Formats: structure tokens, C-alpha cells, sequence
């Protein structure tokens, strides 16, 4: 049996809202503001209090394609089908997190972030850690806990952290003034998988800790990020074009950006 | 598959001053140069005779192999045998655009099978209605001294013959012209499809 | 509110209607499979 | 079932598994191409449709759908099993119980989905670029999937044509050898060699039209067979032959035509191929045909209809071949009635219970 | 059924599908050409006409039309099935029940139409360049289409002469 390198599988697919769509695009419809109702006066005109301005966000439903040429110990049809499904499960994971606008789903990091407390609708909110290189030196994890408690109590019913491996490394490297590992205290524990009472998703397409990078996200992505897709995978078992190489054609179409800008909060490693 | 030459031999690389030593013309005459215009006319006529019977090259001039469809799915054996450093597999289009391609092709050197085998299991594809010319410099060496000497002798046994008899007049050696050539000819036994 | 409402389309992609009379109706067609067909006519009649 | 989860992940859950690519080309080259592969499947599929069944449910089988009768259904069903190792039956249920439509989905355009626990969750009818994704994540499970035995594959059948796929290409090409030999061959019945005074010399078009007219009129044809043919100086007649005349791959075609009939299991006597007398007198070879390759095939498909269709009913139903009033088994029925009928020691009702009669 | 609806739109709804190209040339070269292919069809088509039937309706079958008897009908019917894998029977119904005309339509000049849901809506009798467009969008369905078994095609038969070509 032919082996391959085992890549990361966690993909933000299982915590975001997966919607089977059949058309060319998926239009989510979110109001931007409140009703604005006031307490009425007993002798006043009292008319036209306000109306929420709605907004259509378009999931463009892009397509993803990989085209390998095939060029009896192991059987290529099953193996290449088990590799290209993995690559389509992994290459859309980068687009879900840091994809840009052109021909691919725009990830939640590329949505013009604004510091929380001055949060408006068109952006995502972040909280600063302190010094630019890493977590704060005096009190580590204060950035983590106020990232949790600067989101909103309705979305924190089912919210999760999104990191890569070597940011969860730097989280588990946090220790008290005796060096006793605030998260998973002993050297015998392991991954506790319940950071601050919330699950952790190790998604490798997140950036690592840098001068300004947003290496930790937290949110109810079921309301936040909408993955609209078509469930099938095209299989053109092509017997033409090149006699020498089969050149199988496999494509899945998928789209997605943020549906709710209030659900996702980011951790900026700066001041 | 056309296989023309980009540049010919310079002529100054041919050993006219040594071929004159071979043919026993004369040593110390004051003229010494009445034959220079014709001696290299027979050296180019004897090399080109042995370049076709052996499918070798002998001066390492640059070639251009303009072909359209690949002979086999990936291999593409080149005709002129002693090769080195295939320059460019520029892939022309149906008309006009010529895009040179690194393309992930290799070169397998051999005097018998100078292949151009591809590594991605398929050579770069060919725009339908367009050719794929390959520039490559194939031969033993740049100067005359870098040749195998027995093949260099087979030029001197042959070009001396053209100098000594002009028309086709009939006239057995252990290692003649032919017996020196035969370890440089191409020995093939395939008349098949692949 | 303008994004909330979307138009209804037709059930079929419809086209401009062009004529069907083609002289195929009045000439004589043959069910043939070939690369050519050879009619056999008599330019003149026998002398009587 | 406990190991079912391990094989499912390797293939990849939720994704279609295709199996053999060249399945559609064995149909055009091995069933629409040669008569031996054509007759062998048509001989079996028209035999399994003719066998009655023993149970309501058979009211569906008698009239499955419009334009596709009872006997026409099993020809389509078994005709996919012999061709591509897989049989498929879609059931359309407007009504909750005993769905009144059956449709043989062809197995070229059908693909399996392994699912979670290894047993299938999806079947995909893929025509053009269009899929359907039938669902097996329910209780009625709308498609029965009849597998021929395949030891190496976990999801499809073996399709006896695949086992004879070399012997089909021998029989297709040996038969096309003699076709293109009758179409590309120049035999002459001779050659009038004209050398001349030189080693070479043509003859003038005056002389050449003279040579045709004495050859056209006086020497060719049946009616001029054997004229004494004066040859002057220079002329000479060398008669050519045709040294392999009959029998161009005649036995290797006749051996490959038997190995095709071997794989589907028909005897050589039934299909009509020539060969040594193995079976004797058609009371055997027709009885061998309905015992080694028809009734084992029919009792395996009817056992899958007995279980898939009972999932729509409440009570489970058995459904087996009759193995009675099928007129190829009369030599096994003479032999069993005359054995017990001649046993005069045991009484009358004691042998009605043996031969299968209701006792009186 | 459900699969059929998808199959239609691949080939094209409302447009005729022809199938075999050479079936007009296998008849002249395989049934009027050699005695073995001639006798083989004549041996079968004259055998199926001789077999009696078990049921009114058979009064139609005994006398279908003028100049085309009971035994002559099945020779024409099976003689199209053995030659081109398809049998056709036009019924002319002045009366609502048991239509008093049967006609074996030759399968060279007949073509199917897949229609919407994959099961046929039209049959097209094309002689010369002239068509008829029989309609199957009703209950009596005026043509019975007898198919020989074909595993690869969805609309025609296999015609054993094609296997012996």
C-alpha cells in the first residue's frame, strides 16, 4: 500500500455553518442595526422610530480544481482519489481562514479589522496583548481571558478557539511565577482540549505569533462564518487528451465569508 | 521531425593542415596552399558521409529539432547521438507565440540512446497545430582533438579516397573505412509499434 | 429592503421565432449513409 | 461490522468509488462485438427470466413498470450482472408499502459510496456530469445491490466477461483477421513475366492492349480454364499460389470461442460452438446448464429480492426458484418419481409426502 | 424513473435519437446477401408465427389488416426484431377499445424521442425527409416498442446480426 505524508485535517469545516447550495451564489441577509425604539412620551408625536437597514452578503461559490496526470501493485484510481480529496479538504481550509477575494473564498482574517471598543459592523474586533513580539510579560493569559469576555454572552454558548499548533504551544508554555503551567498543569496531562471552558481548533492555516499577526481567533462560527458549498466531487476519468497520462479531472465548488461580524474576535499581538 | 543545423562547422576547426600531412602532398614548397580550397571540400564531404552512416555528429555544432507529435508518450529519443546540454525545448504555438519551457524534462546522456525522458510522466503537451522545436548541441567535442581517433581516422581514410579518385571508379583492409565505422553505427532491431 | 425581494423569471429561455419552410418539404430526401450520392438521369431520348 | 469502520476510511467516506474504468468497453467489444459473448449472456438471461418463482410481492414482479415486463426485467437485471458484476433495482414508492415501480439501473453509470461503517450510504447514478445520490441512510434502502462474488474488491462484482477478457480479444481479432485477409490480399492466379532482350524492358501500349485482349477474352474466366497459352521469346508465365489457404487461426479461434463459453458457464453444446462431445444428448447439457450456471445464479438473485422487498413489507417473505415444472429438469424428475414410485413397500400417502404431493 | 429524468437532459429532450447507423446496410449484406443469415431469420420468424397463443383480442391478431395475415404479421414483427432489435406496431383506433388495425412499422425509418422524464414521448417515422411524430403522451400509447436486450443503450435493442457482423 502506497504511503503519503500525513497532513493536518482540521479545517474549520466542522465549526462553521455548512449550507448546501445549488445556484451560483448564496445570499445571506443580515440587518446592520437595531429597531431604535424609544420610551414613548404621553404627549408627543411618536412616529417612525427607525428601521434596520438590511444588507446582502454574497457567497460567490467559487470552484476548486486540481488536475494530476496519471502517467498493478497499488492501484492509482483509489489512491489518487484518496489524495485529491485530502488536498481539497486542506486547500479550502486556507481559503476559509486567510483567503482573499479573487476566485476563492475570503477568509475571516481578511475583513479590515478594527480594535474592539470602537467596533462597527463592517469589520472584526480584536484585543491587543501588550508587547509586539509575544504575550504580555507581566500577566500572560490576560489577553486570552479578556478576548473571551470581550465577545458577547449570546455567542459564547457554543464558541471555539482557532489556532495553529505552535500557537497552542505558546499558550501551553504559559506558566505562573513558580512555573506550574496554567493550562494542563503537569507534564503528564496532555492536550486538555477545553481552553477556558471552550473547545480548541488547531487549524494550521492561522498565522503564528509575530509582530502584528492575529494568531488566535475565538467565536461562534456557526453564526459567524458561512461555508456554502455543493457536497459532490466531480470525477472526470478522462481517457483522452494524453494517451501517456490519464490526467484525471477533479473539482469541488465551494465559497464562503463571514456572515456575522460580531461572532469572531481576534487577538492582536501588539499594543 | 526535421532536424536541421543552426550553425555549421567553422571550417577552421577542421584539420586541413593535418589532412595535408596525411595525403603526402609536399613539405617545403613556397606555394603550399593551392589545395586548401579543395581539401576541406573533401573533409566536409567525408564527415557528412560518416555522420549519416553512424548517426553521430563529430564537431558539436548546434542543432534544431523541430517536431510536432511525440514519438512515444514520454521518451523522445533524439537522432544525432552524442549529445550534451539540451538548450531549449521552446514550445511554439499554432502560430506565432514561442514560449520556452523548463517543463520538467530531463536529459539522459548516451551514445546509443540520447533520450529526453520527462520526469512528470508526460512531456509538455503540444498545442494542436504547432511544433515543438528543441535546440541542442550534439557532438563529441568542439575541436578536432576531442574526437575518438579511430573515427577521425575513418574520415582520413575516406577523404583521402575522394581526393585520389574523382569520379566513381572502382578499385579489403583489416580495419578499413567500414570496419572503423561499425562500432559507431546504431544497432536497432525494432520495426514494431513501440 | 431592496435586497430582500428578488424577481421571478420565465419558465423557459425563449427565442425569436424564425421560419420553418425550407424546400426540404417539397424536394425528395433519401435516407442514405455514404460520402456521396449519384442520381441517374437521361439527358436525351432514343431516336425513333 | 466491527471491522467495517476501518476499511471505510482508507477508501474515503462520502466520496464515490468507481472501480473498473474499462467496463463500458467490454460491453461494446465483448457483448456487442462477438457472437460467442453475445449468445452466452442472452442464453442465460433468457433462461433465468423463464423460471417461475415461489412466494402479493410477485404482483410487483409480474408488472414492474410501463414497457418492461416480468421476463423483460430479469433480462435487464441478470444482463447487468453477467456484464458488469452488479445488479441494481430502484424502487419508486408513491405508496408506503410494496412500491409499485422497479427499474434496472445500469451499472456502468452507477457508483458506490463507502460511508461511515463500511457498508454503503450512497449510490450515484452519473449520466453526463449529472449525479443523483441515492441515500442508504434509512430503513427501506431504495436500491438492492446484487454482487457477484469478488474476493479482492469490497464493493463490486467480478463480471465473468472480465475473466474472459483475453479470450474475447483473441476471438474478436482472429475473426477480424480473416475478415481483413479477405479484404486486403492480392493473390494473382499467375504472372506473365516479360523481361525482354535486356534484363528490363516494358512493352508498348500497342502491345499491352494486345496482351489484355488475348487475356481478357481467351484465358481468364471459368469458360477458358486451360488454354494451351503459347509463350514466345521473352514471355513466361509463372503461376502463383496462395500457400495458407484455409484455416487462418482456425483452432485458436475455436479454442477461444470455447473459453468464452467456459467463463459464463454455458456448455459448448447449447451455444453451438464446435468441439469434442463432452455432454451426450441434450438431456444432460440442458440439465447441466440449469444446475451449474442458471439456478445457482437465480437462487442468489431471488434471495436478494426476498430480502430487499421484504423490507417494504412487514412480514419477511421467502422467494426461491420453483425447481418444478421447469422442463429442463425432467431427467431429474423422472429419476426421482420412478425411484419412489417403484418402491412398493411404503404406502400411498408415504410417497406423496416424498414427491411433494398434498396427501389424500 | 428518477434516474431516467436525469438521463433525458443529457441526450436532449424533444429531439430524435437514432441509434445504429449501419442497420440499413446489415440487412442488404446480411439478410439479402448470404443464405446462412437469410435462412436463420426465416427459420425463427416462421417458427414464432406457427406457435398458437392463449388468451376477442385474438380476433384482431387473426386478421390485423388487408393483405397481412396473422402468420404474416409475426413474420414481419419478429423479422424486424432479429434484424434490427426493435419491433413496432401501429394501431389505428376508430373505435376506443381493441383497435382493428395492426401494422409492423419497419425499424430502419423509426426513431425515438426521449422526452422529459426519460421514458419516450415521441416516435418518428422518417421516410425520405418526411416525418410523422407519433405521440406517447397519452394512455393507449399507439405503438408497442418491443426491445431486444441491450445493456449499453437505453432506447433500442441489440439485434443479433450486429453481434455477428
Amino acid at each position: 500500500t502506497i504511503r503519503g505524508v500525513l497532513r493536518s485535517t482540521a479545517s474549520l469545516r466542522q465549526i462553521a455553518s455548512v449550507v448546501n447550495v445549488e445556484a451560483t451564489s448564496f445570499d445571506v441577509l443580515v440587518d446592520k442595526t437595531d429597531m431604535g425604539s424609544g420610551w414613548a412620551s404621553e404627549t408627543a408625536a411618536l412616529s417612525e422610530t427607525a428601521t434596520p437597514q438590511i444588507d446582502r452578503i454574497t457567497i460567490p461559490l467559487h470552484e476548486l480544481a486540481a488536475m494530476p496526470k496519471a502517467s498493478s501493485a497499488f492501484d492509482i484510481e483509489t489512491w489518487l482519489a484518496n489524495r485529491i480529496a485530502d488536498k481539497f479538504a486542506r486547500a479550502e481550509a486556507a481559503a476559509f481562514i486567510s483567503g482573499d477575494g479573487v476566485d476563492k473564498p475570503t477568509g475571516f482574517l481578511t475583513k479590515t479589522k478594527v480594535a474592539n471598543g470602537a467596533w462597527a459592523w463592517g469589520s472584526l474586533g480584536y484585543v491587543a496583548t501588550g508587547a509586539a513580539g509575544d504575550f504580555a510579560a507581566v500577566n500572560a493569559s490576560d489577553a486570552v481571558v479578556d478576548l473571551v469576555y470581550a465577545l458577547g454572552a449570546e455567542y459564547r454558548a457554543n464558541a471555539s478557539f482557532v489556532m495553529n499548533s505552535k500557537t497552542a504551544g505558546a499558550v501551553r508554555k504559559m506558566k505562573d511565577a513558580d512555573g506550574r503551567f496554567l493550562w494542563a498543569d503537569s507534564l503528564a496531562a496532555g492536550e486538555p482540549a477545553r481552553l477556558m471552558g471552550y473547545p480548541v481548533l488547531i487549524a494550521e492555516d492561522m498565522p503564528d505569533i509575530a509582530a502584528n499577526a492575529y494568531a488566535i481567533a475565538f467565536g461562534d462560527f456557526g453564526n459567524g462564518y458561512t461555508i456554502a458549498e455543493r457536497p459532490d466531487l466531480r470525477v472526470l476519468r478522462d481517457p483522452f487528451s494524453a494517451k501517456p497520462h490519464v490526467l484525471f479531472y477533479a473539482s469541488k465548488r465551494v465559497g464562503g465569508d463571514v456572515s456575522d461580524f460580531a461572532a469572531i474576535k481576534l487577538l492582536k499581538f501588539a499594543a | 521531425m526535421m532536424l536541421n543545423e543552426v550553425t555549421a562547422v567553422p571550417g577552421t576547426a577542421l584539420p586541413v593542415a593535418e589532412f595535408r600531412d596525411h595525403l603526402r602532398l609536399g613539405t617545403g614548397f613556397a606555394d603550399l596552399g593551392a589545395e586548401d580550397a579543395a581539401l576541406l571540400s573533401y573533409l566536409r564531404a567525408a564527415i557528412a558521409a560518416i555522420e549519416g552512416r553512424t548517426a553521430k555528429a563529430l564537431i558539436s555544432r548546434g542543432f534544431r529539432l523541430a517536431l510536432t507529435a511525440w514519438r512515444w508518450g514520454d521518451m523522445q529519443t533524439l537522432p544525432i547521438a552524442p549529445v550534451a546540454t539540451v538548450t531549449a525545448l521552446r514550445l511554439v504555438d499554432a502560430a506565432g507565440v514561442e514560449t520556452p519551457v523548463a517543463a520538467g524534462w530531463r536529459l539522459v546522456p548516451d551514445m546509443a540512446r540520447p533520450r529526453i525522458e520527462a520526469l512528470g510522466a508526460m512531456l509538455p503537451m503540444i498545442p494542436t497545430g504547432g511544433r515543438v522545436e528543441i535546440d541542442f548541441t550534439a557532438g563529441f567535442g568542439a575541436s578536432w582533438s576531442a574526437l575518438p581517433v579511430d573515427l577521425a581516422q575513418a574520415v582520413f581514410l575516406l577523404a583521402a579516397q575522394y581526393y585520389e579518385l574523382r569520379h566513381d571508379g572502382a578499385a579489403a583492409m583489416p580495419f578499413g573505412v567500414m570496419a572503423l565505422i561499425e562500432r559507431w553505427r546504431t544497432v536497432r532491431v525494432l520495426g514494431g509499434r513501440p | 429592503g431592496g435586497y430582500l425581494v428578488d424577481p421571478q423569471t420565465s419558465e423557459t429561455i425563449r427565442g425569436v421565432l424564425r421560419s420553418t419552410a425550407s424546400l426540404r418539404q417539397i424536394a425528395s430526401v433519401v435516407n442514405v449513409e455514404a460520402t456521396s450520392f449519384d442520381v441517374l438521369v437521361d439527358k436525351t431520348d432514343m431516336g425513333s | 461490522s466491527v471491522t467495517g469502520r476501518i476499511v471505510a476510511m482508507a477508501s474515503g467516506a462520502g466520496r464515490p468509488v468507481w472501480g473498473p474504468r474499462d467496463t463500458v468497453s467490454l460491453m461494446r467489444t465483448g457483448f456487442a462485438g462477438n457472437p460467442v459473448g453475445f449468445r452466452s449472456v442472452k442464453l442465460i438471461a433468457e433462461a433465468t427470466a423463464a423460471v417461475p418463482l415461489i412466494c402479493p410481492v410477485l404482483d410487483l414482479l409480474r408488472r414492474p413498470n410501463a414497457g418492461q415486463g416480468r421476463a423483460e426485467l430479469f433480462e435487464a437485471l441478470i444482463g447487468q450482472i453477467l456484464l458488469s458484476g452488479n445488479g441494481y433495482l430502484e424502487a419508486v414508492c408513491p405508496e408506503p408499502g410494496v412500491p409499485r415501480e422497479l427499474h434496472v439501473l445500469r451499472s456502468d453509470r452507477m457508483a458506490v459510496v463507502p460511508g461511515a461503517d463500511g457498508w454503503p450510504v450512497g449510490y450515484d447514478y452519473t449520466v453526463g456530469g449529472r449525479k443523483h445520490r441515492f441515500d442508504m441512510t434509512g430503513h427501506p434502502d431504495p436500491i438492492c445491490h446484487i454482487k457477484s462474488f469478488h474476493p479482492t474488491d469490497d464493493h463490486y462484482g467480478l463480471s465473468p466477461m472480465q475473466a474472459a477478457a483475453v479470450a474475447l480479444d483473441v476471438h474478436n481479432a482472429a475473426s477480424a483477421w480473416s475478415k481483413a485477409l479477405l479484404d486486403n490480399a492480392a493473390r494473382p492466379s499467375g504472372a506473365i513475366i516479360y523481361k525482354g532482350a535486356d534484363g528490363q524492358g516494358v512493352l508498348a501500349p500497342e502491345q499491352y492492349e494486345r496482351l489484355i485482349f488475348e487475356m481478357e477474352t481467351h484465358h481468364q474466366g471459368a469458360r477458358n480454364a486451360g488454354r494451351p497459352m503459347l509463350l514466345e521469346g521473352g514471355l513466361d508465365w509463372k503461376p502463383m499460389g496462395f500457400s495458407p489457404s484455409d484455416m487462418e487461426f482456425h483452432e485458436t479461434k475455436a479454442a477461444a470461442a470455447r473459453e468464452i463459453a467456459l467463463a459464463f458457464g454455458v456448455p459448448p453444446m447449447l451455444i453451438g460452438i464446435p468441439g469434442d462431445a463432452t455432454y451426450a444428448n441434450y438431456a444432460e447439457a440442458n440439465r447441466a446448464f440449469y444446475r451449474l450456471t442458471v439456478l445457482p445464479l437465480l437462487t442468489r438473485v431471488s434471495a436478494a429480492l426476498a430480502w430487499w422487498l421484504s423490507g417494504y413489507l412487514g412480514a419477511q417473505i421467502e422467494l426461491k426458484p420453483d425447481l418444478d415444472q421447469v422442463p429442463a429438469l425432467a431427467v431429474e424428475r423422472d429419476q426421482l418419481w420412478a425411484r419412489i414410485g417403484a418402491a412398493g413397500f411404503l404406502s400411498n400417502s408415504e410417497k406423496r409426502v416424498l414427491l411433494g404431493l398434498p396427501p389424500t
